[PDB]
């Protein structure tokens, strides 16, 4: 396994410690992660939307610099908009790219106080809804799918047979669950750090704290470790 | 000429010339609101309009819509 | 067909008009493969409670049926059930408390100060006080559930 | 033009880089005809607070400016201001507490009972307990603000 | 003034006292007011949506049986739908009636935990937003107006000049405000019981409790007193 | 043939013949939901479809939408 | 002679072994001229309560006897009774809260600060936290009674 | 001889009239071999706190002196110190909460019931309510300290 | 009745307002009433022991400067000591005075969180226990009496017939009771300000707040009004 | 080490489970341990005085049936009485026995909410104050000693040289401390179960829970294990 | 003839003949008190007077003192 | 030579000459205690020994007892 870098540990506390709540600590993807933002990684705090729209983006780059499946990431402010704005109100969203060209698509999910994650593995022709709180989500996939079908039969006139398509919720006994009401943020990113690498979710709770730290580091340097 | 529909409906019609920063258009909007900027984030057709960003590096169409969303948090 | 009707929209009498058989009746008519239908049930049944043994006991004995049948089966994740139940009772999640507090600190530091300044209209303190004394600002909901739950957990 | 900038998005240093003049600077640049712009202001200013005299005092002295200028004018409804401030601090409204409690009664009567039955898997109690012991289920936000506010109101 | 009927007082406690939480206690307008419902009138409780969709309807009848201005009442589930569904999604709503035929239009309002009231006095050609919590509401009127304009230039092709139209929020020093966080429900109905009768809001807090009781009575009998 | 779109999107396509009660169509829907009926109320083009009501006294059009809303409370 | 025995030292069964007659039996054998003997009684009777209808109802019906007989008589000060009952439940008096708080302010301002300083041994925070998480520092007694009492007072 | 005088009976000004040297002055004049003299000190120093930077900071900086000197020495049991401090703040011990609650259950089950019976004189509820609304029955002391302490522990 | 002196009202707030918590504000009887001390008179605060050992002493002087019954006051730290130290441990306490020479004797009482008052009217040959909380106190008198009997048959060899002596608790319906859990301090002093002047307790709750203020004033000047 | 008896474990839950709160579960030494009493051994509950006056007595018998030092146990209601009643009020207490005949004397201690233990090792001619809360206790020993000196020079006219006598508080780093605010009861008994057997305190917190159970068992059977 | 001084002072002078149970003398005392028996325990010169105990097995002296103490709890 | 028995037993034997202030004897005692002076008050045979007071204006007898009591509060 891994162990922490005594000097880079103290370098984290400068990002999470006292100081300005706006002093940008990292930039990229058009997202500026400030103190306030990166602070959401503290023990028991709730990850905001940037600590995610970012890590979720480093996952793409790490999968193009270590060569993993074509990975198409969507923003936190995506599903919601779609949930109420159909496809018409999301058309111009997929600009400069054929979605079906990709292998895997990661879609973060915001239910008011919760972080879920839908993995649309384009290859195997189906999507999986992973939730670290047990909560189920059928209508979520059912809806998302309906985005594709139109993201196709409207953005390429070529329809989509729904038969060859499947979706399903990953049961609590399959993937690891959280044991508190704060960490669901991480559980969603790390679900991607693995699902993205086609690797099996073998991680758990008595490790998350750490995951949190490296994560702030990972984002400082923008180097996924 | 522009618009900045928020997470609701509020149509605050705007206007500026495509060249200079949008950061000025940021503070401007977040001026007449009940909660500051860092509680909001500006998106244009999806991509998140940074501050260093400019309508000139964006290729925005006058009489276009620059949606705005409020922070999200989950745990 | 009498269980399903009751479940649709529960009622003290709706449960009582199922006699002694309603206990295991509901319990058996509820699939425990998935921890949700179970909670979903656990909730509709207890949602009926009212101070009146008739109803009290009914519900209890009822719940016991559902919960034993429930526990006795591998297809059951008693962690998620538990979990999922706490969230419905809003004992879990509900608000980014960490942040919620973090925001008050300021306004709170201010508001107090204010009240204490000489320029604060004496006729106001009383109003303010009387204002946070009203039941919608005094009555705590889950912060109450939670304590009760602890008391039992600590056995006494 | 330095006040407006700060107000847009406050900052400890944003206030401090206005020197001693920022106090009445903000206060005068804020119309008190309507109790809302005032609160709207009262909030942005204090939203900056942090344990550090520099900031503390700034905010205080600042607030005092705005509040004196505020109180001294007929065009001011110090009831609504007050009111409207409590709602933003979620010390008022926020939830139909009356109902919220009324719902728990049942699930609460049940859930306790359950834990106490012999069929309750001993390995669970600990989890449950450990579950409502976590900060998101322990830390009270407004139910805290409110107490602090009372303490001062009662003068000590 | 008025005084309570010792026998009809005890008749209220049978509607608010113990008993079934479904035992319908009054019917009309296609709304069935049950125990649970009418219970929301208890001291400090929050009025639900039926205790209102009803009293707000007795106000219409009382203004056709005592002859007051043509009164058009809208449902609690109206504005919300409109707030998100434009006019198109509200067209078939005004069925069997010319809105502009009316003199006054009462529109209840639900902001999550709050009850507001917009009075659209068709006669004087303007609408007033009355809130018992001080809270303001400009975008509310601005939107509602935009319903009319289309409820006209689309449901009668005859446009609408916005100049002859006005709207404004009733300041806290004008109308009575509430002194708690429970009674805003009543404050909205009673704002109508008067505004409807073109009468001045002279009522206040040290009376509301009562207003609550009579209200349950008023609804029992469906006789507005 | 019908539909019952809720306060969200959930399209639970239904079907029945225009004559008999809708009360049966009520319990039916409130069956597969997370919170009972009295937490919901059924509206059709605006008017609130009572129980004593019938598609026969309503003049409903097959393949029509019977929206549903959740209780409201304010104070 | 069966009432007096029970009163000496109450017991669930001690009350139950008085049959249906125990209700008014106790009530009549208790002089309500003075609000104290009444409370004194109100307490011994309820001191028996335990979750089990048998006992529950007994006590209730019992209490009702004593309290009706009680209210129906001029020789009764229902203010002192009430009063005197709250003090025994420690819902009233018990501690100079005003002062108690006033003392903590300091140590509290300090203790927090301390934990936050860099010189605070990281291995300590956890201990401290784990320390005020234990039931003897978490479980609130009267501050609980009081809430329950309010809930009912507010009718729901 | 100026430290000892102050310690005997502290005072805001008593500390301030020791200038910048009072910080390490007190700290060094306090033996940390035994965790008690330390607490004993930690308490007298903070017992002075009052909202006024002058005093605030003094105390802080002061405490820091004593606590660093304290931590940096084997002869120090930072567990007992900590411990012993919580007991003085009554955050620990103070009452057999477990039992205290266990007693109320009954009177509480009763008292509520009572209020709800028809024979309960309508003129009473209001009194009762108004009674537990007073500050000596509303203001929570340590149950407050404790929360504040947690907030910081959870870092925000 | 009485009304407040606008200038002397503000003079009170200098004694109760911010400032040092040791700045002595009045001296006499060998008791120094400091800020901290006099502060205990604030709304809802609990009177300490000096705010009482003092006012209870001004009562003696006011009854020698306005000529009232011989009044012998005892200290708060008296009964307790006696409760456990018999008479032997209280002998030297009554130094320089024949107790039975007096007409009335005021004895303050401290039950842990409570202030009671025993009035031993030497004239009528009996003592009364007045409690503003309803709480009874028979064993208290019974004990105190036993102090006299020995304060006599030991400090003058002349015994004391207990028959001619009586004591009794003043019922809640007789004297005024308090309606909170803070004011019992005043209720005990004012019980003396009157009982001392042989005047009937006609005062009540909706006046106590005031009593509190004048009391701080009364103590400032040491002039009982 | 030891392990639990599956059948005798369930036999404990009959003593700690539901049932009467008076149903005596063990008798001896003139102490009747009831349900209520033995219940105080539950997790986190506070041991009462009988659960101790008993276990503290089984310690004597176990040290006469396994042959350990002459062990003289004193009752919980002893020190208090002595703290206020000198020796005179404790004379007849040591009836039928020469205290100095004994080797070790165990003295339980009740400070209001706390359980301490003073071990007076008569042999080595000194006493030790053991407290599991860190709290110190010099005046305690100093006083107790003063009981002996008189328990001698008054109950045998033979004085006592205080020089040959010593006492001292056992520092927190010496003996194990508790990590909660409930278990100090056990910490005092187990301090005796060992100190009595001249054995070193090697036990700690992550074991106490258990100690509690065996303790109820130990008392059921009256067999110390 | 006896006495039963409590944890305070209260001298409740008693009387009975040395032979029969003290349990009767227990309930008797705990009769006129604010908190039951099991909150109290009876000691005579130290040894704790059980119920099965009798003044006849105790060798008590008339006009003697049977002190009483209140439960103790620590943690 | 003196003594200062507190509200308990603690005999802290003292000594000084009858002439100079007792205020010095105050701070002295309140030195080795767990709670300051103003939490305590010094009484001698009853009368409360002020600070301005002196053993010379008191007529105290060497090897005498100067009891001390802790503040009281009620409400």
């Amino acid at each position: 396994l891994l162990e922490l870098t005594e000097d880079m540990e103290k370098e984290i506390s400068n990002a999470l410690g006292h100081g300005p709540q706006d002093e940008i600590l990292s930039s990229a993807f058009k997202l500026r992660i400030t103190r306030g933002d990166i602070q959401t990684l503290k023990n028991y705090h709730w990850l905001n939307d940037e600590v995610i729209n970012f890590y979720m983006n480093l996952l793409v780059e790490r999968n193009k610099k270590q060569g993993y499946p074509a990975l198409h990431v969507f923003s936190t402010f995506f599903y919601p908009k779609l949930k109420s704005g159909g496809y018409q109100a999301v058309k111009r969203w997929t600009k400069g790219v054929n979605l079906f060209e990709q292998e895997i698509i990661l879609v973060p999910i915001h239910r008011k106080v919760h972080w879920s994650l839908v993995v649309i593995d384009l290859r195997k022709k189906c999507l999986k809804y992973l939730d670290s709180m047990g909560q189920k989500g059928h209508r979520i996939c059912e809806i998302l799918l309906q985005y594709l079908q139109d993201e196709s039969k409207t953005k390429r006139n070529s329809d989509l047979n729904l038969l060859e398509w499947t979706h399903h919720s990953m049961k609590p006994h399959e993937i690891p669950q959280q044991l508190n009401g704060s960490d669901s943020g991480m559980f969603t990113c790390k679900y991607a750090d693995y699902i993205s690498r086609d690797k099996p979710i073998t991680f758990t709770q008595h490790q998350m704290p750490l995951f949190r730290k490296k994560m702030v580091w990972e984002i400082l340097h923008q180097q996924l470790l | 000429k522009l618009k900045v529909i928020g997470q609701d409906s509020s149509e605050i019609h705007f206007k500026v010339k495509m060249t200079t920063h949008l950061k000025k258009l940021k503070e401007s909007y977040c001026q007449r609101q009940g909660v500051p900027m860092n509680s909001l984030r500006f998106l244009f057709e999806g991509q998140r309009i940074a501050d260093n960003h400019t309508p000139k590096e964006l290729g925005m169409e006058e009489e276009d819509v620059i949606e705005v969303y409020q922070e999200q948090t989950g745990g | 067909a009498d269980v399903s009707t009751f479940l649709a929209f529960p009622s003290p009498e709706k449960l009582l008009r199922l006699g002694p058989k309603s206990s295991v009746l509901i319990a058996q008519q509820t699939d425990t493969s998935d921890p949700e239908k179970v909670v979903s049930a656990f909730l509709k049944v207890s949602s009926v409670f009212k101070d009146e043994a008739t109803v009290r006991m009914a519900v209890q004995d009822a719940v016991d049926a559902l919960m034993q049948k429930a526990f006795n089966s591998s297809s059951f994740n008693s962690n998620t059930f538990l979990t999922r139940l706490l969230v419905h009772m809003g004992l879990l999640k509900s608000e980014d408390k960490v942040k919620a507090i973090a925001n008050l600190y300021g306004p709170l530091m201010a508001l107090n100060h204010m009240v204490q300044q000489d320029y604060f209209p004496k006729a106001l303190a009383p109003l303010l006080l009387a204002f946070v004394t009203k039941p919608n600002s005094a009555l705590e909901s889950s912060s109450f559930a939670r304590h009760s739950l602890l008391q039992t957990l600590y056995k006494v």
